[PDB]
RNA sequence: GCGAGAGACCGAUAGCGAACAAGUACAGUGAUGGAAAGAUGAAAAGAACUUUGAAAAGAGAGUGAAAAAGUACGUGAAAUUGUUGAAAGGGAAGGGCUUGAGAUCAGACUUGGUACCGGGCCAG
RNA sequence: UGCUGUAAAGCUGGGUCGAACGGCCUCUAGUGCAGAUCUUGGUGGUAGUAGCAAAUAUUCAAAUGAGAACUUUGAAGACUGA
RNA sequence: UAACGAGAUUCCCACUGUCCCUAUCUACUAUCUAGCGAAACCACAGCCAAGGGAACGGGCUUGGCAGAAUCAGCGGGGAAAG
């Protein structure tokens, strides 16, 4: 018999299975398409998720109830020191997809992203890149050969970077390394490119300027093993059902004598791999500013941390990304920050961004001071104060 | 290195019971001072004061104080070569203390 | 007394047994296999390691929904346990059998644990009560266990042999 | 080692509840040997058995 | 019932329920119901003694025709199981037919006759 | 270990074992098992699995012992609450 | 027919997680370990689709396919068990 009313079915066959990422760091599945009259230039970036703020802004959108007026939005933190540039792959062509033929190192590598290759480091003799440092020796013939071949040979060309991990508050040492895309100009431009910025840093805004619309790569908040009704959003079961109400009713009619691939069963949550795009980019944040929180409007010179620092993070004292809205992951993480794949002209994608203020108050309770300063003109003396 | 020293610690009870059964504080505060003279002593034979159960239980099984002074002395002692003696420190309040050598 | 097998070199060797043991048969089937053909100190510095669960025994036959675990990794293993009764037993008949070396004067250093098997002992009944007035069994399988400790022409048809020669008589 | 029949013996003899008797803990072996009540009287006597004293409750709030 | 002699009877799941401390143990308020259970060895000669172990036991030794008879006792099947060895194994396995491979077994130089006569088998 | 018979089966090599047993001509029968939710006994897979979760609650030390979460004693923390 | 009713029924006020529409928290489980350790059930077993067929196959025919050993859950099937 048909269903007695219809319903839309609960979740998406889209992200299935609902497992573990294979790998914490995100990655890029596709990058954006390459276009060689534009500059050399990455495509990408890692930061790491620091916490959630609060802006105010005008709202630039004509014909909206809430045109030229003042707007609250939920902004994210990322905390972006600059990558440095290790290494290149040259990738071929084949009627069987892209193949990597080559990869090519700097001649020094730093010791955080040479932890990177250890499980034990402490127990190591440390021996990662050092036969291949020695290839450097007064010509560095094979490296310049290596470096021909992805010329003559190659058709996507990326560059190998590491984040400055001892420059966030993380207490992990090893550093995270992925490829990163380079579009724009000739394969020989790209590897020249690479070549020159072997071993230096690059910073978040030579890929990302303010009011881009960015795409966020990353492995969501895991919550483990979940039950049907709030892993896919089933009707809870009538208070009187025997053995239990957080389930299925029914999973699957007589035939198919088995049980379908498109119900809801208990299985882990959390912990997946997301692409999520469209993410309006509020402020290139610079480390050296001592004026991050700070606006046109609201002059306290002021750090985007809040205060106390972000809760279970820390504090930002690195270049930063100021995002509109919520991105997948959770503080700490890393955080592959693409360039859009589209071009999106509608006004959401090209209105100019102007903060007003940002919110600095403490994460860590119902925090009602922006500053200490403003907290002691509030309340003035204490006993501890003297 | 010497095998035989009295030290006085501080142990914050209280983020160590955190969350813990309220009929299960109290031993578990017994185990966790185990731990903690294992971490610093370096020995898994741990034999604690009976003053020290006293003061542990004095407010029943979930009335654990938040911090306690301890004194821990390594020995020489068996399948274990050495020992750590766990014994209270009376003070008038337990802030403000920092690890200390006896002599 | 017959054991399963007899020592190649009888002078080279000791034994031990253990019979109406009340142990699991299946863990010490599993703790036997564990340390089957095993230097007899390296045998007995693991078995120590899994009394102190620093290692663990790996079960292979006997281990259907039993727990999985990281110290199975060292024998490509997931399902592995600590048995500790079983542990002491075998500890208990690897000393014997050393001591028997010993008395032979044989050398400790160079022994290996050439054979141990488990066999059923009979079982010992108990009773257990159900629902609905009911009497089931509640029985125990017991071990035998038993150890030995050990101190370490071409005929050619005739054109067969016509073709080797003349092949003989071309190289000179 | 078992010194559960002195404790009834003890408790029979002072008049209290078993709760109310303290046996010596290092005076074991002593008190290990007395399997008569003249013995429990002795020990009694002499301060190895002792009769706790009673837990107190105050009637002051009360009044 | 008492006393005897027999059998083309049964041979310990049989023969009486009972070959045994059997109308016993045990059940049921009760009337009643009612089992299982034979076999070391000619003889306990039932393993002194040494050694490891808290002990049970084990290992040597000893008795014996035999311990491949140690009272958890003649022989000691099968189900089921351990170890060793051999082999096979992509959502069962097992079977028939056929050949290969490996293993095992067999057979004419015969009960051969006097360098030769002749024979056996497989083939051209 | 093989041989014989279309077969039911018979014979035989090796191992184990210890006191009786067979061929042939006949007689006789409580004479042949895969099944009967067969009978009695024995044994598996399930499976080291279900489980060992009511009645507030145990802890430190010493003694004893080969061995102590569970025994004894002491100290404490609790309960039954006439 | 006053009164009475763990009797059946309708409406109203109060009340609320019954619901919109779910979320969070506690203990005991489950879970993992040491020890202990059953039972139901069992022709042989265990991947699908169609066919034919005692007219709804795990086995047959034709296809799809198909890679050790497994853990927690689960209730589609075993026309599951009793
Ligand atoms: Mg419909
Ligand atoms: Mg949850
Ligand atoms: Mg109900
Ligand atoms: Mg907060
Ligand atoms: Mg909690
Ligand atoms: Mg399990
Ligand atoms: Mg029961
Ligand atoms: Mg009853
Ligand atoms: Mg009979
Ligand atoms: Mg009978
Ligand atoms: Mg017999
Ligand atoms: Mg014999
Ligand atoms: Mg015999
Ligand atoms: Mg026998
Ligand atoms: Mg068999
Ligand atoms: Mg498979
Ligand atoms: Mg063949
Ligand atoms: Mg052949
Ligand atoms: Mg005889
Ligand atoms: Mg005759
Ligand atoms: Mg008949
Ligand atoms: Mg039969
Ligand atoms: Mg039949
Ligand atoms: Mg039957
Ligand atoms: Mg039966
Ligand atoms: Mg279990
Ligand atoms: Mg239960
Ligand atoms: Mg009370
Ligand atoms: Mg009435
Ligand atoms: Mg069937
Ligand atoms: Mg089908
Ligand atoms: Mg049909
Ligand atoms: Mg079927
Ligand atoms: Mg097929
Ligand atoms: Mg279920
Ligand atoms: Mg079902």
């Amino acid at each position: 018999s048909h269903r007695k009313y219809e319903a839309p079915r609960h979740g998406s066959l889209g992200f299935l299975p609902r497992k573990r990422a294979a790998k914490q760091r995100g990655r890029v599945k596709s990058f954006p398409k390459d276009v060689k009259s534009k500059p050399v230039a990455l495509t990408a970036f890692l930061g790491y998720k620091a916490g959630m703020t609060t802006i105010v802004r005008d709202l630039d959108r004509p014909g909206s109830k809430m045109h030229k007026r003042e707007v609250v939005e939920a902004a994210t933190v990322v905390d972006t020191p600059p990558m440095v540039v290790v290494g290149v792959v040259g990738y071929v062509e084949t009627p069987r997809g892209l193949r990597s033929l080559t990869t090519v190192w700097a001649e020094h590598l730093s010791e955080e992203v040479r932890r990177r290759f250890y499980k034990n480091w402490y127990k190591s003799k440390k021996k990662a890149f050092t036969k291949y440092s020695g290839k450097y020796a007064t010509d560095a013939k094979q490296v310049e050969t290596e470096l021909a071949r992805i010329k003559k040979y190659a058709s996507v060309v990326r560059v190998l970077a590491h984040t400055q991990i001892k420059k966030t508050p993380l207490s992990q040492k090893k550093a995270h390394l992925a490829e990163i895309q380079i579009n724009g100009g000739s394969v020989s431009d790209k590897v020249d490119w690479a070549k020159e910025h072997f071993e230096k840093e690059v910073s978040v805004d030579s890929v990302f300027e303010q009011d881009e619309m960015i795409d966020v790569i990353a492995v969501t908040k895991g919550h483990g093993f979940e039950g049907v009704t709030h892993r896919w959003g089933t009707k809870k079961l009538p208070r009187k059902t025997h053995r239990g109400l957080r389930k299925v009713a029914c999973i699957g009619a007589w035939h198919p004598a088995n049980v379908n691939w498109t119900v809801a069963r208990a299985g882990q949550n959390g912990y997946h791999h997301r692409t999520s795009i469209n993410h309006k980019v509020y402020r290139v944040g610079k480390g050296t500013d001592e004026a991050n929180g700070a606006t046109e409007f609201d002059r306290t010179k002021k750090t985007i941390n809040p205060m106390g620092g972000f809760v279970r993070y820390g504090n930002v004292n690195n270049d930063f990304v100021l995002l509109k809205g919520s991105i997948p992951g959770v503080k700490k993480r890393v955080v592959t920050l693409r360039k859009s794949l589209y071009v999106d002209t509608s006004r959401r994608a090209v209105e100019k961004v102007n903060l007003k203020w940002i919110d600095t108050a403490s994460r860590f309770g119902k925090g009602r001071f922006q500053t200490p300063a403003e907290k002691h003109a509030f309340m003035g003396t204490l006993k501890k104060d003297l | 290195l010497q095998d035989v020293v009295t030290r006085e610690y501080t142990i914050n009870l209280h983020k160590r019971l955190h969350g813990v059964n309220f009929k299960k504080r109290a031993p578990k505060a017994v185990k966790e001072i185990k731990k903690f003279a294992t971490l610093h002593m370096g020995t898994t034979d741990v034999r604690l004061d009976p003053k020290l159960n006293i003061a542990i239980w004095k407010r029943g099984v979930q009335g654990v104080e938040n911090r306690m002074r301890l004194r821990i002395s390594r020995k020489r002692n068996a399948k274990e070569k050495l020992f750590a003696y766990v014994e209270p420190v009376i003070v008038p309040s337990t802030k403000g203390l920092q690890t200390v050598v006896v002599e | 007394v017959r054991y399963a097998a007899t020592p190649a070199n009888p002078a080279k060797s000791a034994s031990a047994r253990g019979s109406y043991l009340r142990v699991s048969f299946k863990n010490t089937r599993e703790t036997a296999q564990a340390i089957n053909g095993w230097k007899l100190e390296k045998a007995q510095k693991y078995l120590d390691q899994v009394l102190d669960h620093q290692r663990a025994i790996p079960f292979r036959r006997y281990n259907s929904s039993i727990g999985r675990t990281g110290q199975g990794k060292e024998f490509g293993v997931t399902k592995a346990r600590w048995p500790a009764k079983s542990v002491n037993f075998v500890k208990d008949l690897l000393r014997n059998a050393q001591a028997n070396a010993e008395a032979k004067g044989l050398d400790s250093s160079k022994l290996v644990i050439s054979h141990i098997q488990v066999n059923h002992a009979p079982k010992q009944r108990r009773r257990t009560y159900r629902a609905h007035g009911r009497i089931n069994a509640y029985q125990s399988t017991p071990s035998h266990i038993e150890l030995t400790l050990t101190e370490e022409q071409i005929r050619l048809n005739s054109r067969q042999r016509g073709r080797l020669a003349s092949q003989k008589r071309l190289t000179a | 080692a078992n010194l559960r029949t002195q404790k009834r013996l003890a408790a029979s003899v002072i008049g209290v509840g078993k709760r109310k008797v303290w046996l010596d803990p290092n005076e074991t072996t002593e008190i290990a040997n007395a399997n008569s009540r003249s013995a429990i009287r002795k020990l009694y006597k002499n301060g190895t058995i002792v009769k706790k004293p009673e837990t107190v409750h105050s009637r002051s709030r009360a009044r």
